[PDB]
RNA sequence: UCUGAUGGAGGAUCGAGUUGAUACUGACGUGCAAAUCGUUCAUUUCAAUCACGUUUAGGGGCGAAAGACUAAUCGAAAAG
RNA sequence: UUGUGUUGAAGCGAAAUACGUGAGUUUUCGUGGAACAUCUCCCUAGUGCAGAUCUUGGUGGAAGUAGCAACUAUUCAAAU
RNA sequence: AGCGUACCAACAACCGCAUCAGGUCUCCAAGGUUAACAGCCUCUGGUUAAAUAGAAAAAAGUAGGUAAGGGAAGUCGGCAA
RNA sequence: CUUUUUCGUGAGCUGAGCUGUGAGCUAGGCAAUAGUUCUUUAACAACAAAAAAGAGCACAAACUGUAGACGACUUUUUUGCCUCAGGGUGCUGUAAACAUGAAAGUAAACUUUACGAUCUGUUGAGGCUUAUCCCUAGUGGUAAAGUGU
């Protein structure tokens, strides 16, 4: 018979199977739809999760109970050292999907890039990408002309530079960033110009821009159905334990349905979250990356004492409004929105007044070590 | 054959273990560390070192122990581990 | 008649032990165990508890009475 | 009644250009090491098994699985 | 005069099919705190043994702790705490 | 197969001569035979031998902890990593010792000597701080090379 009382099901069936992700790197399922009018541009980037802080900003929402007050917002810091563009891939449309015509490489690729091709780079003799980089410019241009002739989707292979980060991992993270923009010829030329140089975050994104983040959630091993699906605990009197689903199906069908919550892996899932706004693109060069016009204090983003479990952000970075899936040191893919957003929130110009850099270990009371020593005075 | 003086941070080796296993875990860690460092499989702990590790009961061993590892020739090689009484541990590094 | 002591009565009270067994309808339920384990609980000067000895034997015994118990066997034991 | 056996009987394992429609019969090779048939006719019975939660004995899959959990706790060195 | 006189008395020597967390009568009886032969710790005596160990340490179980704000709305019932 | 020869393609030579090849023209003389059929052994792909010509990794190990029941996964293996130390950042809350120092008061000598919870100074001290914190071309170390292709 029917349920006495209705209530919605536990968890979403759209994120099944809740199995471990194939890879650690976030992977774009689909790039934003190409608009032929816009000039050619990159659509994606990759950084590493450094940590989180909070900022103070002035709201500009008329009719909102906040409006003219200064509110505190949680922000995630993503260390975005420039990538290197190393290759070009052309895709053509076939009834069986996208088919690669060819991928052409740059003349020089870093050992950081070549490391990704090895499980034991240290004891190998690093012969990868050694004799295929001496191809003549004639055949390179032939392949490029064929790509321009027949391909409809252009992507640029680019790789991160983990040496610029505090990461222990040395092999770079490689992906392909789809070039959205003008004609095929314009895309080809756009990527050919910067076929070997650095790609900073500033070229890909702008401040106050809404983006999407693709990354693998924090892992938790096997978790019970209570913590994995949110099912209700059984009463205290339950004979064989209470942390389980009581009925895992009706008598018929004489099977367990795939919609029934069970124990299993929790976390380490691939998630693509939409609409994280960029609050600031901090530059490696400047000494006041964490300063504001209402702060005028000379300070950088890294909190007093380092980013816990991460290190120090010595490179370009971006300050993302809100939270982002993954642990510290996790590679995080940033993607342009599938269609440009025109909402008030997406179009707003954030003007932050203060960026916190107190210690995130313990309860820090100082923004700078100079301030701490000034307050305490001389010691033993 | 060689002699080293090292400090072992026993706190980070017994950090996760239960109350009733901290001192034996510290002993096991000391043996394993000395064996790894000396590249020998047969390592003998001095009874005075055992006494020092157990001096405060199973519940807590010293956070750090300053210790002397000596290699001797009698498969053929082996190592002796000896406690070193120190008034402090600050500024005390590994030396060969 | 009242007040203060003294005195030390009672199938008086609390409570370990002993003797039991209220609840968790806990554990266990291919047990440590054909009735145990944990916590909780009842009981302790009396109709109290224990030992050994001794008496009552099967349509019989014994029963502060549940058809209870009478050698893991009881609305008629066990053996042939 | 008339036969086979140490130049290898019964039994058993695998079989067969074998016979039978079939219960079976008959052969071969191996193993075995001492008995065996009689279909000439007949007499006799404790005479034919897939089952009976059959009886006794042996052996499986389960499975290198459940498990080897009360009693706070072990360590260093030596001897044998 | 004759007979008994070793040893266990459960913790593996008894009865529970066993080297079974059960059962099984008596006597002696230290110190501290305390009302106390209670609980907790200690001296003499005894032991460091348990049908196993090592590592890891998630789910789940079991035996527990602690929880903001609310305070029986839970549940047959304040069961359990 | 021989001869008369014509027109198309390939080698080597220099738009071009020759040789091979394919398709032809004239003339000539030369063969098939297994007893009546038993699939008409006829295709394709592969393989072996012999001749002739040219043509690197992964696992394990140690490390890591973005991972984890075990596998698996993320890493590093000499500008790295592990270790200890120094520094930072925090947590707790002012260590031991010493003081003709204090201390409610007390007792014992002919104004000092003893006892004293506690307090003060040296002392925001001391201890701890990655084991899953941060920084350091700071110390010491970084081990046999075993397996598969």
């Amino acid at each position: 018979s029917h349920r006495k009382f209705e209530r919605p099901r536990h968890g979403s069936l759209g994120f099944l199977p809740r199995k471990r992700c194939k890879r650690l790197r976030g992977k774009i399922r689909s790039f934003p739809k190409d608009d032929k009018e816009k000039p050619p541009h990159f659509t994606a980037f990759m950084g590493y999760k450094a940590g989180m802080t909070h900022i103070v900003r002035e709201v500009d929402k008329p009719g909102s109970k906040l409006h003219k007050k200064e509110i505190v917002e949680a922000c995630t810091i993503i260390e975005c050292a420039p990538m290197v563009v190393v290759g070009i891939v052309g895709y053509r449309e076939t009834p069986k999907g996208l088919r690669i015509l060819s991928t052409v490489w740059a003349n020089h690729v870093s050992d950081e890039f070549r490391r990704r091709y090895y499980k034991n780079w240290y004891k190998s003799e690093k012969k990868a990408f050694t004799k295929s980089l001496n191809v003549p410019e004639a055949t390179k241009n032939c392949l490029l002309k064929r790509i321009e002739k027949y391909c409809t989707v252009l992507r640029a292979i680019c790789h991160t530079q983990p040496s610029k980060t505090p990461l222990r991992m040395k092999k770079a993270h490689i992906m392909e960033v789809q070039i959205n923009g003008g004609s095929m010829k314009e895309k080809l030329e756009f990527v050919k110009e910067m076929l070997e140089k650095n790609l900073p975050v500033s070229t890909v994104f702008n401040p106050n821009e809404m983006i999407d983040v693709i990354s693998v959630t924090k892992g938790h091993g096997t978790k019970g159905v209570v913590s994995r699906y949110g099912v209700k605990r059984l009463p205290r009197k339950t004979h064989r334990g209470l942390r389980k689903v009581a009925c895992i199906g009706a008598w018929h069908p004489a099977r367990v349905q795939f919609q029934i919550p069970r124990h299993g892996q929790k976390g380490y899932f691939h998630r693509t979250e939409r609409n994280k706004k960029i609050y600031r693109i901090g530059l490696k060069t400047d000494k006041n990356s964490a300063s504001t016009d209402a702060d005028i204090t000379e300070k950088k983003i890294t909190p007093m004492g380092g980013f816990p479990h991460y290190g120090v952000v010595n490179e370009d970075f971006l300050l993302l409004k809100g939270c982002v899936a993954g642990t510290k040191k996790r590679p995080i893919t940033l993607r342009k929105n599938i269609v440009p957003q025109v909402s008030r929130d997406a179009l707003a110009q954030v003007s932050l007044k203060f960026i916190d850099t107190s210690s995130k270990i313990g309860h820090g009371r100082f923004q700078t070590s100079e301030e701490k020593v000034k307050y305490y005075g001389p010691l033993k | 054959p060689v002699t080293k003086f090292i400090t072992i941070n026993l706190s980070k080796l017994t950090h996760k273990v239960c109350y009733k296993r901290k001192a034996p875990r510290a002993i096991k860690e000391i043996r394993s560390i000395a064996g790894k460092l000396m590249h020998t499989k047969d390592v003998r702990l001095d009874v005075k070192l055992n006494k020092f590790i157990w001096s405060k009961g199973v519940r807590n061993p010293p956070k750090r122990v300053r210790v002397k590892l000596e290699r001797k020739r009698n498969e053929k090689m082996y190592t002796i581990v000896e406690h070193v009484m120190v008034d402090s541990y600050k500024g005390l590094v590994n030396e060969c």
